[PDB]
């Protein structure tokens, strides 16, 4: 394949694998709790 | 005797898949369907940044990178940006603008039925190209080969020369825009 | 904990049976309240309410809107 | 062919549009996208670059629009205070 | 002359003039002012 | 007949017929520009139908007829 397409891919998987820490490793509370 | 006519791959160089484009039309379609839904403003321009990306890739990707990279800078860059300005400054009761579009269903049957049956057909042959399939051929050349110019030196070469009188018009329809939209908005002084 | 375990789908089975034989609040001097008039106290944090989700205007109040400036030309 | 259908959603933006005038702004500039890229697509099979410069003039008039549109809407405002329509 | 079949001409002006018609009724129901649905 | 049908179908017949049909047109100016983009969209359906179909140039008036009648009617 051509050089610039498996570039995006490869940075996208860096993003997505540091929300994967995020949301496996950190914790996770579920309580996620007018003018002119 | 064997079959004169041979189809083999391209080892190195090849090309890109034609299979993008189906993909990028499919998401400027999705994405163009919920501009015209969504039921924030916000929200519309958003799925409208989406649209601007696709079709700028599709461009891109068929070549045109010069125009399809100046539809990034331009309407992404900077039509988008002024219209996220105004709308998250502006206030939106978001069901004051929500109408009841279920009504016009039918009056949506009706139009998208007449105007693609007709304009269709006004469409060239090239635009619609795309079981026995014809493809396109490509062959090199050498005298019109000698010195290659890109898209945008090409656009160039003729668009402050032979065809100036269309910078002429675009540079006063830039200045009123400038001058009209600046005395319509601000108190002088 | 997911909430869901193999026994606790078993408890959605019964129906709670009240002992007829123990005591109960009154014993102690005590109401219990319902969860109705609670409700609306606990759930009040999860309430998304922006300027967005408001009714639409009346004519009286768009009238008012005619004695505000609502852009600062000057500025 | 996408070029047709891009355009019906700006056709189909004015037809389900009882209250936005947002719309209105945003379906006048889907049909120049669309109306831009049939252009393009025409050029590339033609080996024209007039087609290429035709759409860019066309974005440059199309984002001059813009201005003069939100500009105006800007004044509309500041004396109406809602940009909704009593229906 | 060449005779010509009443009853299907007559049904293509039906088709035709009440075409056009419904079209009109797509108007009234997509700029009613409530929530009549689209069978309106 | 002076008085009358010669009135009636005459001065004081169209008198009464047209500032009927008149009022009622107007009552599509709405300046709601929702409104007018959809009508010009309308006209612009119709002018398309007309002269790609090939249709009769009487199927036309038919249609211009029919419709200064039911403006006549009103409610
Ligand atoms: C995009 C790639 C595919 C997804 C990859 C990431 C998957 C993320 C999900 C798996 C990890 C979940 O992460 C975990 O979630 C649960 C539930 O919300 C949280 O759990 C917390 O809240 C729950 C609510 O029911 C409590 O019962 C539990 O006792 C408490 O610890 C953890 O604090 C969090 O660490
Ligand atoms: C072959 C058919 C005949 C061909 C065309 C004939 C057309 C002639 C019809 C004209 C109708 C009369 O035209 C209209 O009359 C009324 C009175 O009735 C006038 O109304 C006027 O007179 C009334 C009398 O009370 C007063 O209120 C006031 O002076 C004024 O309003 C209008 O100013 C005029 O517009
Ligand atoms: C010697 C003959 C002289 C002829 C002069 C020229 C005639 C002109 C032709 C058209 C005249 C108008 O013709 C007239 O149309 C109006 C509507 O516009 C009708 O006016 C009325 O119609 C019906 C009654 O029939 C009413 O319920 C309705 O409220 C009213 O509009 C008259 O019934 C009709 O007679």
């Amino acid at each position: 394949m051509s050089a610039m397409s498996i570039y995006i891919i490869f940075v996208s998987i860096i993003a997505i694998l540091f929300l994967a820490i995020d949301l496996i490793f950190a914790p996770h509370n579920p309580y996620k709790e007018q003018s002119r | 005797s064997q079959i004169s006519l041979l189809l083999l791959k391209e080892i190195y160089t090849n090309g890109s898949t034609h299979i993008m484009l189906d993909i990028l039309s499919v998401l400027a379609v999705i994405s163009g369907i919920c501009v015209i839904i969504s039921k924030n403003p916000i929200v519309s321009v958003l799925h409208l940044i989406g649209l601007f990306a696709y079709v700028s890739f599709y461009l891109i990707l068929i070549g045109l990178n010069f125009v399809g990279l100046s539809y990034l800078i331009v309407y992404i860059g900077a039509v988008s940006i002024l219209f996220l300005f105004i709308l998250m400054l502006i206030n939106i009761r978001t069901s004051e603008l929500q109408s009841n579009t279920s009504n016009s269903i039918p009056l949506t049957i009706l139009v998208g039925i007449i105007i693609s049956s007709f304009l269709f057909k006004m469409l060239p042959y090239g635009v619609i190209i795309s079981k026995n399939d014809l493809f396109f051929i490509t062959s090199k050349i050498w005298d019109g080969a000698l010195a290659e110019n890109n898209h945008i030196s090409s656009i160039g070469n003729i668009m402050y020369t032979n065809y100036n009188v269309w910078l002429i018009l675009a540079s006063f329809i830039l200045l009123l825009a400038m001058v009209g939209a600046i005395v319509i908005t601000i108190k002088p002084r | 904990d997911t909430g869901l375990s193999r026994d606790q789908v078993e408890r959605e089975f019964h129906d709670q049976v009240i002992d007829p034989t123990a005591k109960t609040f009154k014993d102690l001097g005590m109401e219990p309240t319902d969860i109705s008039k609670w409700t609306y106290h606990y759930l009040l944090p999860y309430r998304p309410s922006t300027y967005y989700d408001l009714p639409p205007s009346t004519e009286k109040e768009m009238r008012e809107e005619r004695k505000y400036l609502h852009v600062l030309d000057d500025q | 062919n996408i070029t047709l259908i891009l355009f019906l959603i700006g056709i189909l933006g004015f037809v389900l549009n009882r209250k936005n005038i947002i719309l209105m702004l945003i379906s006048i500039e889907i049909m120049l996208l669309s109306i831009t890229f049939l252009i393009l697509l025409s050029s590339l099979n033609m080996d024209d670059i007039i087609g290429q410069t035709y759409a860019i003039y066309i974005i440059v008039v199309a984002g001059a629009e813009s201005a003069i549109g939100l500009g105006i809407l800007v004044a509309f405002y500041r004396l109406r205070g809602s940009i909704a329509i009593e229906y | 002359y060449h005779p010509k079949d009443a009853v299907h001409l007559g049904l293509k002006g039906a088709a035709v003039v009440g075409g056009i018609g419904l079209l009109f009724a797509a108007v009234r129901t997509s700029l009613a002012r409530k929530n009549v649905g689209p069978w309106a | 007949l002076d008085k009358g049908s010669i009135e009636l179908f005459g001065p004081y017949g169209l008198e009464r017929g047209l500032v009927k049909l008149s009022k009622n047109i107007s009552s599509l100016s709405t300046s709601h520009v929702t409104t007018y983009a959809l009508y010009i969209l309308v006209g612009f359906i119709l002018y398309l139908i007309y002269n790609n179909l090939l249709l009769d140039y009487s199927y036309l008036l038919l249609i211009i007829i029919l419709l200064l009648l039911l403006m006549m009617i009103g409610e």
